C-alpha cells in the first residue's frame, strides 16, 4: 500500500476545487434563503377556489395521481414560512465537478401547525405539497420577475429521485450576474416535521389506503420526508469521529457515478436505484455495526481506503436482501439479523424507515456483485488496478456493461385504455402495493423475466429509455406522448447479462411430475400453458419443461423472452432487436447437416475432426519405424477452436484448411550435425511414414509440400495427408537437435547478422516450440470461456474485411481477444458474442504502446504468474523499449505465462498496419459512442474501408470459392450447394492449386520482394468476404512516406525506377502493376488507381 | 500438470546385466543412484509439466517415456526394464462439465413425447 | 527548422537508414551536451538500422570514433574501436581512426599507433604507408618517412614493392624530395622500363614538381626507350600538350621521323 | 521523358517492353547496367544491372540477348545471374554457418560472359541500345516472355515428386555420410603436430572444426591467518580500530 496512497491522493486532486467555485453559488443560495425568510405567508384555504386562483394565471400545480375529486375533500391547506434548512452534500462539501452538477440538499421543512395525526394516508398530505410547492414557486417566481434578474436564471419543476410522489423545485441557469461556470443546478425541496408518529402507522407491513397490503414506497416516501435529520446529526458526529467521511464519499461518488448508480430509482424502469448519500449512511451505521456480535466493524481511527474496502467487502460477503439485515438505531448497539425482508434492506430503531428502498431485489443483486468483484480486483497484488478501478466510464456505453439488450416497443395508449391493451392486474390493490402504471409494469417485468429464464441468467436490468423527469412548470405532469402512449418511456429496454454455460439449452427442466400436481407445477402450467409439456428424460424421471427449436442466426433466449412477453405483459408488444440478428451470423455459415438449425456454441465439427485426428493418429502409432513416434500432438487452429469457418470435410480452398500437427521421435543421438541433413532426415522420415501410410491403409492419402515461413532453409518438407473422414492434415517433425542448432547458428554468425538470425529463430520458436504450449492453454481455457471461440471467429472475420490478415498473425488476434475473457476489471466476462466483439474493440482503442504492456495470466476463474514474474515482465518490457524509442518495428508488446519474451507473437508486422489497427479501433468506438448501435451502424462498421491509398487491385479466380470452402451463402435452397461441395478428395492430385486460391502466396512474395518501398495487404478467406458468389479478393497498400517524393538514386536504393530526372528517380506505378498483372493475369482483372 | 490436477507420478528402474558380462553382480554404485534418480525425476517432471491430463494418458498409453529414460538415461548406466507404475492425484481444479464434455464428444438432451 | 527533438524523432522514424540526419541529431544532443545519452542515441542507431547498409554504417562509425575522439575517454575510445573491429570491415575503420586523429592533430601516440597497426595489418595494406608516409613528410620527419622504407620493403613482396615505392616516390615528389624520389624510382626504371603508366605518371609528377630540365631528359629519353605505336602517339599527346600549354618543331621532327625509321 | 540516355555514375538505362493487360494500353521496365570485376573466376568481366524484374532468370536473359544478336549482330553468351537474391531468401547460409560442407550486394544481378571482347562488345551495343531507346520507343530492342514465372511460381501448391525428392534425400545422404566419416576418422587419428605434440581429441568427436570452435568459444585459495606478518596487519587493525 506504497502507491496506492499516492493515487488515492491524486484521484483527489483531480478535482479539488472546493474553495474558488462555491462561494458565488453559496451566495445566490444566501439570497435565496432570505426572501424565503421574507416570504409573506397565508391562511386555509379551499380546493374549490385555488383551482380557479390557478387556472387564472400560466402556473400549473402538479399532482400525485390522481387530482382530488372535491367529494373527498376534508383537508385544511396552508401556506406558512417554512424553516428552511440548508444541509446535506455541499454543507459537508464533498464536492464532485459533473457536466450535469452536483446539488446542495435544500428543504423547506414544515411547520407544526398544517400537519394532523393521521398525515399518512389517501395522498391529500402529498396533494398539499403539491399545491403548497405550485403556490410557493408561483410567488418565487413572481419576487424574481419584480427583481429583474429572470435574464440568466430560470426554474424547472422536477420529480426528486424521479419518482412522483414528490416533485421539487430544480433551480438552474442559462447562457455581470450569469452563472454558468459550475454545478448547473440546485434542488429545493419540501419536507415534515421530524416527530409525528409510531412504527406501526410508518412501517412498509401496514395499510389504510383503500382496497393490507404493503404500501412500500408511501411510507418510505413520506417518512424520508418527514425524519431525515437523525442521518445529518449522525453524519456530523461520524465526521467529528472521523476526517476521511469526505474523501470516502467522493471515493464512492466517483465508483457509483461510473457505475450508472445515480440516486434516481431502480422501482421506475432504470439503473441506479442505490445512492450516494445511502452509501454515506451505510458506512456510518458500519463504523459502529455490522458484526454478528454487533461489532464495530470499521474502527474511526484509520484512514479512507481501509473503511472503503469495509464497506465494499460487507456489502459484498455479507447479505442485506435474502439472508439477514442490519438494524440500526441512530439515536446502543447495532445488530446484524439472520432473517431478511425480501427486499434490499436495513434497519432503523430510531427512525424506523428502511433507507435500500428506493432499489429493488435485481439493483441489488448486481451491486452485490459488482462489490464482490471489486473486493477480488482490489485484494490482489500481483498488479495494481486502480486505473481501471475509479478510471473507465462503463456507464457511457450501456451496451458495454450488459451481454445483451432487447426493446420492448408497446402502444398500450391511456390510463384508462389499460385493460385490453395489457394482460395484467388493475386496481386499488395493486397501485397501493405499487405506485404507478409504468412502476408496476417494470415490477412485473422482472417477476417475469426472471421466471421465464431461471438461471440462464446472471442478473436482470430493466430501464424505460424515453423517460423525462424535467416537466415544465405550466403542465401538470409529464404529459408526452410516447410513441403509442401517454407514459413516460419511449420504449422500454431489458437487458441481461447472462451466464453462458446453459445459455442456449434448448429445453429447459421445470418441476416434476407427481399424481398430487403441485403448486409449482400449477405455477409453471398457468405461466406456459400452450408450449408447456410433461416429457421423459434418458434417465427415467418425468418433468414439465419447453422444448425450444434452435437457431443460428438468434439465441433462443430472444423467441423465450418473446413469447414470455407475448403472453403477460401484451400480446402487441413488439421485441425488436436486430444487432444480434446482424452480426450473429457474420460467422460464416458452416455448409453441416443443419448447421443453421443448430446454435453457435456447438463445436461439433472441431470434435469430428479431432475424431478423424483420433483415427489417424492409432493409424500412425501402431506401424513401425527405425525410430518410433515419442509424441506426436496437434497444434492447428481448429485443434484450439479458432478456425474462422467450421471445418467441413472436403473444404479445399480454405487457407484453414491444412491444420498442422507436429510429431517428436525418441531422444536418438544419431541425428545429424547441420540443419540441411536433419531437415532432409526429417523428410527421409516422412518419405517412409507416407510409403507405409500407402502401403497399408490405402483408403487415406498423402502428398508432401515444401515450406517457407522459417526462412533460410529451402528444404523444410511437409507431408498432408489427406483423409477419408474429409480433412487434412500437415505433419511437421520436430527433433531435440533444432534449438540447439539455431542457437549453434546464433552464436557463431558474424556479429552483423544477429539480429537477423535472431528473427529466424523467433519464428522457429513461434511456430515449434511455444506453439505447442500456446494451444495447450488456450484449448484448456476454451471451456471455462464459452464465448471465446465466437468471439475469436468474428474478430478474424472483422480483421479480414478491414484488410489485415496479411501481415498479422492468428495468436495476435487470439491473445487480444483473451485479454477481456481474462480481465474483467472494469465488466463481466462476456457472455454475448456482441458483448465480447465490442468489448475487444473498446479495449484495443484504450489500448497504448509506450505505457501498456499486454500481460496476460491465462487461467479459468477463482496458475496465474506471480510477482517475482510479473516483476520481471516489467522489467522485460521497460528496458525492452527505453532501448527502443517508439516501436519503429516492435509495435505490440503481448506476454503471457507461455512466453516472458512477449515478442514472439508481434515481431514482424509493419507500423502502417499497426498503427491503422489501432487508428481504425478508435474510428470504431467513436462511431458506436456518437452514432449509437444501430443495424445499419453495424454494416457501416463491416464496410470493408477501403479509404483508397495509392491502388486497389481486383483478382478474380474463376471458380467462386463458396462451395469448395464449405460456407453455404443464407441460400435458401439446400440442395443446390448439397450438390456442389465437392465431398469427394480428387483422383489426380496437381488439380488443387486450381480449386484452392493463390492470391495469399502472390500477395506474400510480392510483400517480401517489396519490403522496403510498399507494403501491400489483401483479403485471403476469400469465401466469407468475396462477395455473395465468393469471387474477389483485393491487393491493397500504403508506399512509405521516404518514397512519397522523388528521390535521388543510388546503387541500394531498392526500388523499381522511372528515371525521368538524371539524378532522382521515382518508382514507375505503370510498370509495377504491370509486373503485377504479368504476375496475374490469370487472376487479376481490376485495377483502380487514386 | 498444465491443468490443476497435482500428481504423485512414480517410477520404477532395474539394472540391466550388461552383454558379455561375466561378473554375477550387476550392482550400480550408490552414486550413480542418485544421478540416475535425479536425471529421471528432472525428465519425468518435464514430461508432467509440458502437458495436460488427457496429453498425459495419451502418452502413457503407447508406454513412451519409459523409452525416454532409457534413451536419456543409457549414457550412465545400461538400465533394465523401465516403467512408471503408479500415478495418484492429490487435487482436481474443479468440475469444468463443458471441458468433460469436450474429452468425450457433445451431447444436448432433449424431447421425448407426452402422449398425455 | 529541426530544432526539437521530436521533430527529430520523427525525422529518424520517417527515414531510420539515413546516417546524415541520426548523426545529426547525435550532434544535436551534442549541441546540448550529452556525451553518455548520445551513446545511448548511438547504440539505438547501431540496434534500429538496417545492417546491410554499410556506407552509412560507415557514417556512424565517423560518429563513434569523432565522439570518442573529441569528447569522451581514451579507455572507452578503445573500447568502441574494439567494438568497431569486432563488427565491421577493421582495416577501413583504422585508416579512417587515423584520418579523424590527423584531422584532430594528435600525433605523439599517433605514430606510435601506426608502428602499432603496421605491425598488426601493414604487410599486405597500402593506405596505412600513405598515411604515415604523408603525415611524417608534412611534419618534417624525412629521416623516419626515409627508413619506413626498410619496413616497407621487409614487409611487403615483390608484387607490392613497385607500387609501395612509387607512392613513397609520388609522396616525396610532391612535398619531399625530388633526388630522393628519383633514386628510388630509377632502380624500377632500370627493372622495367618497358611499363608504360608508370612512365607516364613519372614524367607527370616531374611536371606538376616544375623540374624543366629534368622532364626535358624525361621526354626526350623516353622516345630511346622503348616504345610501340600507341605509346609514341601518347606520349606525344602528353609532350607537346604540356610544352604548349624553339624545342617544338625539334619533336615533330622526330614525331614523324619514327613512324618511318 | 524518355529522351535521357546514361544517368550520373555511369549507368546505362536499359528499359522493356509490358504484354497485354486488362487494364492499361506504357511499354517501359527500367533497369540500369555497368560494366565491373573483382579478382575471383565467378565474378570475372561481369555486368552490374539494378532494378531487375521479377523473376528474369537465366533464360530470360537468353532470349534478350538473342534478340540483341538479331539486332546489332554482336557476340553474346550469357552463363548464370550470381547474387539473384530479389526475394529475401538466400542472404545468410545456414549450412555453411553450423556446418562443415560448403564452406563460407542489394538486389542486383551480377551476370558474366565468356570474353573481355564479348561484355565490351555488349556494352557498347547496350550503350547505342539506350540512346535508341532515348530517341524512339517503337523501333526499339525487347526481351520476350515465355514465363517461368508460369512454370514455377503461381502454382507453388502442388504435390511434389516422390521419385525426385527420394533421389534428392539418396544423393544428399550418400555424399553426407561419407563426408561426416571422413572428417571423424580424420580427427581421430590426427596425432601429429609439426612440433612433437599430440593433439587431444575426446571420445567421439567428429570434428577439428568442431573441437576448434569450441575451444574459441571457451575463452586461489589463500589464508587470511597463518603468517606472521598477516597476524601482525590483523592485531595492527585491531590496535587501530
Amino acid at each position: 500500500s506504497n502507491i496506492f496512497k499516492l493515487q488515492i491522493d491524486e484521484l483527489l486532486e483531480q478535482v479539488k476545487l472546493k474553495q474558488k467555485h462555491v462561494l458565488k453559488v453559496e451566495k445566490f443560495l444566501h439570497k435565496l434563503y432570505d426572501i424565503l425568510q421574507e416570504i409573506p405567508d397565508w391562511e386555509e384555504k379551499s380546493l374549490a377556489e385555488v383551482d380557479s386562483f390557478f387556472k387564472n394565471k400560466i402556473v400549473s400545480v402538479p399532482f400525485v395521481d390522481p387530482k382530488p375529486i372535491p367529494q373527498n375533500t376534508n383537508y385544511k391547506f396552508n401556506y406558512k414560512k417554512p424553516d428552511i434548512s440548508l444541509i446535506g452534500s455541499f454543507a459537508l462539501k464533498a464536492g464532485i465537478y459533473q457536466p450535469n452538477g452536483s446539488s446542495i440538499d435544500t428543504l423547506l421543512t414544515m411547520p407544526k401547525e398544517l400537519f394532523e395525526k393521521k398525515d399518512f394516508l389517501n395522498f391529500r398530505c402529498l396533494h398539499k405539497r403539491s399545491v403548497y410547492l405550485a403556490y410557493l414557486t408561483h410567488h418565487l417566481l413572481i419576487l424574481l420577475k419584480k427583481d429583474k434578474l429572470d435574464s440568466f436564471l430560470q426554474l424547472e419543476y422536477s420529480y426528486f429521485d424521479n419518482d412522483p410522489l414528490l416533485p421539487i423545485l430544480r433551480i438552474s441557469c442559462s447562457k455581470d450576474y450569469n452563472f454558468y461556470k459550475t454545478r448547473f443546478s440546485i434542488n429545493l425541496l419540501i419536507g415534515f416535521p421530524y416527530k409525528v408518529f409510531e412504527p406501526k402507522k410508518l412501517l412498509p407491513n401496514r395499510n389504510c389506503i383503500r382496497i393490507l397490503p404493503a404500501t412500500p414506497l408511501y411510507n418510505f416516501s413520506v417518512l424520508s420526508s418527514s425524519t431525515h435529520e437523525n442521518y445529518l446529526k449522525y453524519l456530523y458526529k461520524t465526521k467529528k469521529q472521523t476526517e476521511s467521511f469526505v474523501e470516502a464519499t467522493v471515493l464512492g461518488r466517483l465508483w457509483l457515478q461510473q457505475r450508472g448508480f445515480s440516486s434516481n430509482m431502480s422501482h421506475s424502469g432504470s439503473l441506479g436505484g442505490f445512492g450516494t448519500f445511502e452509501f454515506t449512511i451505510l458506512m456510518a451505521a458500519l463504523l459502529n455495526g455490522g458484526g454478528i456480535n454487533s461489532n464495530k466493524i470499521l474502527l474511526h481511527g484509520f484512514s479512507s481506503y481501509q473503511l472503503f474496502k469495509g464497506v465494499i467487502k460487507y456489502l459484498a460477503t455479507m447479505d442485506l436482501c435474502h439472508d439477514g439485515h442490519l438494524q440500526f438505531h441512530s439515536n446502543p448497539a447495532s445488530k446484524y439479523i439472520d432473517e431478511g425482508f425480501q427486499t434490499p434492506t436495513l434497519f432503523d430503531k430510531s427512525t424506523k424507515v428502511n433507507i435500500l428502498t428506493k432499489m429493488t431485489v435485481s439493483s441489488y443483486q448486481i451491486l452485490k456483485e459488482y462489490a464482490g468483484e471489486t473486493l477480488r480486483m482490489l485484494n490482489n497484488v500481483v498488479q495494481d488496478q486502480f486505473s481501471n478501478i475509479f478510471l473507465t466510464n462503463i456507464s457511457r456505453f450501456d451496451n458495454l456493461k450488459y451481454d445483451l439488450c432487447y426493446d420492448v416497443q408497446l402502444p398500450l395508449g391511456k390510463y384508462n385504455n389499460l385493460e385490453t391493451s395489457l394482460a395484467a392486474t388493475f386496481g386499488s390493490m395493486e397501485r397501493v402495493k405499487f405506485i404507478t402504471l409504468e412502476n408496476f409494469l417494470a415490477h412485473k417485468i422482472t417477476n417475469v423475466a426472471r421466471y421465464a429464464l431461471g438461471d440462464r441468467i446472471k442478473y436482470i436490468q430493466i430501464e424505460m429509455v424515453g423517460q423525462k423527469s424535467d416537466f415544465p412548470i405550466t403542465k401538470r405532469k409529464v404529459y408526452s406522448n410516447t410513441g403509442g402512449n401517454h407514459f413516460n418511456f419511449d420504449f422500454v429496454r431489458v437487458k441481461l447479462i447472462v451466464n453462458p454455460s446453459e445459455c442456449d439449452k434448448l429445453v429447459t427442466k421445470g418441476p416434476a411430475h407427481s399424481e398430487t400436481m403441485s403448486t409449482e407445477a400449477a405455477v409453471f402450467k398457468n405461466f406456459w400453458g400452450i408450449k408447456s409439456s410433461l416429457r421423459r428424460f434418458k434417465d427415467g424421471s418425468i418433468t414439465h419443461c419447453c422444448v425450444w427449436s434452435t437457431s443460428s442466426s438468434e439465441p433462443i433466449i430472444s423467441s423465450i423472452v418473446n413469447f414470455a412477453l407475448q403472453k403477460h405483459v401484451s400480446k402487441k408488444a413488439q421485441i425488436s432487436n436486430e444487432t444480434i440478428k446482424k452480426f450473429h451470423n457474420f460467422l460464416p455459415l458452416p455448409n453441416l447437416p443443419s448447421s443453421a438449425k443448430t446454435s453457435v456454441l456447438n463445436l461439433s465439427s472441431f470434435f469430428n475432426l479431432k475424431k478423424s485426428f483420433d483415427d489417424l493418429y492409432k493409424i500412425i502409432f501402431q506401424m513401425k519405424l527405425p525410430l518410433s513416434v515419442k509424441s506426436i500432438l496437434p497444434v492447428g487452429s481448429a485443434f484450439r477452436y479458432t478456425s474462422l469457418c467450421q471445418p467441413v470435410p472436403f473444404a479445399y480452398s480454405d487457407p484453414d484448411f491444412f491444420q498442422d500437427v507436429i510429431l517428436e521421435f525418441e531422444t536418438s543421438p544419431k541425428w545429424p550435425d547441420e540443419i540441411t541433413s536433419l531437415e532432409k532426415a526429417k523428410t527421409a522420415f516422412l518419405l517412409k511414414i507416407q510409403e507405409e501410410l500407402s502401403a497399408n491403409s490405402s483408403t487415406y492419402r498423402s502428398f508432401f509440400s515444401r515450406d517457407e515461413s522459417i526462412p533460410y532453409n529451402l528444404e523444410i518438407v511437409t507431408l498432408n495427408i489427406l483423409t477419408p473422414e474429409g480433412y487434412g492434415f500437415k505433419f511437421r517433425v520436430l527433433t531435440e537437435r533444432d534449438e540447439i542448432l539455431y542457437l549453434r547458428a546464433i552464436a557463431n554468425a558474424r556479429n552483423e547478422l544477429k539480429p537477423e538470425l535472431e528473427a529466424t529463430f523467433l519464428k522457429f520458436t513461434a511456430k515449434y516450440l511455444a506453439s505447442v504450449r500456446h494451444t495447450r492453454t488456450l484449448e484448456n481455457i476454451s471451456h471455462s470461456y464459452q464465448f471465446y471461440s465466437p468471439v475469436v471467429r468474428l474478430f478474424k472475420r472483422w480483421l479480414d474485411t478491414h484488410l489485415l490478415l496479411g501481415h498479422i498473425t492468428d495468436e495476435l488476434a487470439e491473445l487480444i481477444a483473451i485479454k477481456p475473457f481474462v480481465d474483467p476489471a472494469p465488466y463481466f466476462i462476456p457472455g454475448s458474442l456482441e458483448n465480447g466483439f465490442l468489448k475487444v474493440l473498446k479495449f484495443i482503442s484504450q489500448w497504448n504502446w509506450k505505457d501498456d504492456p499486454l500481460i496476460l495470466d491465462l487461467v479459468k476463474p477463482e496458475e496465474r504468474l506471480t510477482l517475482a514474474q510479473y516483476k520481471g515482465i516489467q522489467m522485460n518490457f521497460t528496458n525492452l523499449r527505453n532501448s527502443d524509442p517508439n516501436g519503429t518495428h516492435l509495435q505490440f508488446f503481448v506476454a503471457s505465462k507461455n512466453d516472458p519474451s512477449g515478442i514472439l507473437y508481434s515481431s514482424g508486422i509493419p507500423l502502417p498496419i499497426a498503427t491503422r489497427l489501432t487508428a481504425l479501433a478508435k474510428v470504431a468506438v467513436n462511431l458506436l459512442q456518437t452514432h449509437g448501435l444501430n443495424q445499419q451502424t453495424i454494416n457501416l462498421l463491416f464496410t470493408p474501408g477501403l479509404k483508397d491509398y495509392d491502388f486497389v487491385v481486383d483478382l478474380r479466380t474463376p471458380i467462386g470459392l463458396k462451395s469448395s470452402c464449405g460456407i453455404l451463402s443464407a441460400t435458401e435452397f439446400k440442395n443446390i450447394t448439397n450438390d456442389q461441395a465437392p465431398s469427394n478428395f480428387p483422383e489426380n492430385l496437381n488439380d488443387l492449386s486450381e480449386k484452392m486460391d493463390p492470391t495469399y502466396q502472390l500477395v506474400k512474395y510480392l510483400n517480401l520482394k517489396y519490403k522496403n518501398s510498399l507494403i501491400l495487404s489483401s483479403r485471403k478467406y476469400i469465401g466469407v468476404n468475396g462477395g455473395e458468389k465468393g469471387d474477389k479478393n483485393v491487393i491493397t497498400g500504403l508506399i512509405k512516406p521516404l518514397f512519397k517524393g522523388a528521390h535521388k538514386f543510388r546503387v541500394n536504393l531498392d526500388c523499381n525506377v522511372k528515371p525521368v530526372d538524371d539524378e532522382n528517380v521515382i518508382l514507375n506505378k505503370e510498370a509495377i502493376f504491370h509486373e503485377i498483372a504479368a504476375f496475374g493475369n490469370d487472376m487479376v482483372i481490376n485495377f483502380e488507381t487514386d | 500438470t498444465s491443468d490443476d490436477y497435482v500428481l504423485r507420478i512414480f517410477a520404477i528402474a532395474f539394472t540391466r546385466k550388461q552383454a558379455n558380462q561375466v561378473k554375477r553382480h550387476s550392482y550400480a554404485q550408490s552414486s550413480h543412484i542418485r544421478a540416475i534418480r535425479k536425471v529421471i525425476s528432472e525428465i519425468l517432471t518435464k514430461e508432467v509439466q509440458g502437458s495436460t491430463l488427457a496429453q498425459l494418458t495419451s502418452k502413457l498409453i503407447p508406454e513412451v517415456i519409459n523409452k525416454e529414460i532409457e534413451n536419456a538415461t543409457k549414457d550412465i548406466f545400461p538400465l533394465q526394464n523401465i516403467h512408471v507404475r503408479k500415478v495418484k492425484l492429490l487435487k482436481q481444479p474443479k468440475f469444468d462439465v463443458g471441458a468433460l464434455m469436450a474429452l468425450h464428444g457433445e451431447g444436448s438432451g432433449e424431447e421425448k413425447g407426452k402422449k398425455v | 527548422a529541426p530544432e526539437s527533438v521530436a521533430d527529430f524523432e520523427r525525422l529518424l522514424i520517417g527515414n531510420p537508414n539515413s546516417s546524415v540526419v541520426w548523426m545529426n541529431y547525435m550532434a544535436f544532443q551534442l549541441q546540448l551536451s550529452e556525451i553518455e545519452k548520445a551513446r545511448e542515441l548511438a547504440e539505438r542507431a547501431l540496434k534500429t538500422i538496417n545492417f546491410r547498409e554499410e556506407a552509412e554504417k560507415l557514417n556512424i562509425w565517423i560518429a563513434m570514433l569523432n565522439l570518442e575522439n573529441t569528447f569522451g575517454t581514451e579507455e572507452t575510445l578503445e573500447e568502441v574501436f574494439s567494438r568497431a573491429c569486432q563488427y565491421m570491415d577493421s582495416y577501413t575503420i583504422h585508416t579512417k581512426l587515423l584520418g579523424i586523429y590527423e584531422i584532430s592533430e594528435k600525433f605523439d601516440k599517433a605514430a606510435e599507433l601506426f608502428k602499432a597497426t603496421a605491425k598488426k595489418f601493414g604487410g599486405e595494406k597500402v593506405s596505412i604507408w600513405v598515411s604515415w608516409g604523408d603525415f611524417l613528410i608534412s611534419h618534417n620527419e624525412e629521416q623516419e618517412a626515409r627508413t619506413i622504407l626498410g619496413n616497407a620493403l621487409k614487409a611487403l613482396p615483390k608484387r607490392n614493392h613497385i607500387e609501395v615505392v612509387r607512392k613513397f616516390a609520388q609522396l616525396e615528389f610532391a612535398k619531399g624530395d625530388p633526388e630522393r624520389g628519383r633514386s628510388l624510382f630509377e632502380g624500377l626504371v632500370a627493372d622495367a622500363p618497358k611499363r608504360i603508366d608508370l612512365w607516364n605518371v613519372y614524367v607527370d609528377q616531374e611536371v606538376k614538381a616544375k623540374d624543366k630540365k629534368k622532364v626535358e631528359d624525361l621526354f626526350e629519353r623516353i622516345i630511346t626507350k622503348k616504345i610501340t605505336r600507341k605509346q609514341a602517339k601518347f606520349f606525344f599527346n602528353k609532350w607537346l600538350q604540356f610544352e604548349e600549354s624553339k624545342t617544338i618543331e625539334y619533336v615533330k621532327a622526330k614525331a614523324t621521323e619514327y613512324v618511318a625509321s | 521523358i524518355e529522351d535521357i540516355s546514361a544517368m550520373k555514375n555511369g549507368f546505362i538505362v536499359v528499359p522493356f517492353k509490358l504484354p497485354d493487360h486488362k487494364a492499361l494500353p506504357a511499354s517501359l521496365h527500367f533497369m540500369f547496367a555497368k560494366r565491373h570485376q573483382s579478382s575471383n573466376s565467378n565474378e570475372s568481366d561481369c555486368l552490374f544491372l539494378v532494378n531487375l524484374p521479377l523473376l528474369s532468370n537465366i533464360e530470360h536473359m537468353k532470349k534478350f540477348v538473342g534478340q540483341l544478336c538479331g539486332k546489332y549482330d554482336t557476340v553474346s553468351h550469357v552463363e548464370e545471374l550470381l547474387y539473384n537474391d530479389e526475394f529475401g531468401l538466400h542472404e545468410v547460409d545456414l549450412s555453411a554457418l553450423t556446418s562443415d560442407l560448403m564452406s563460407s550486394p542489394r538486389n542486383t544481378a551480377l551476370l558474366k560472359f565468356v570474353d573481355a571482347a564479348s561484355i565490351n562488345n555488349c556494352w557498347n551495343a547496350l550503350k547505342k541500345y539506350s540512346n535508341l531507346h532515348a530517341k524512339h520507343p517503337n523501333e526499339l530492342f525487347e526481351w520476350t516472355y515465355t514465363t517461368p514465372s508460369f512454370t514455377t511460381f503461381v502454382n507453388f501448391y502442388k504435390p511434389l515428386d516422390i521419385d525426385y525428392l527420394k533421389e534428392d534425400i539418396h544423393t544428399h545422404m550418400a555424399i553426407f555420410e561419407q563426408r561426416e566419416a571422413q572428417a571423424q576418422e580424420d580427427v581421430q587419428s590426427s596425432i601429429v603436430d609439426e612440433d612433437g605434440f599430440t593433439l587431444v581429441v575426446g571420445k567421439n568427436t567428429k570434428s577439428l572444426n568442431s573441437i576448434r570452435k569450441k575451444i574459441l568459444n571457451k575463452n586461489k585459495k589463500a589464508k587470511k591467518d597463518f603468517y606472521r606478518f598477516q597476524v601482525r596487519e590483523r592485531k595492527k587493525q585491531e590496535i587501530n580500530q
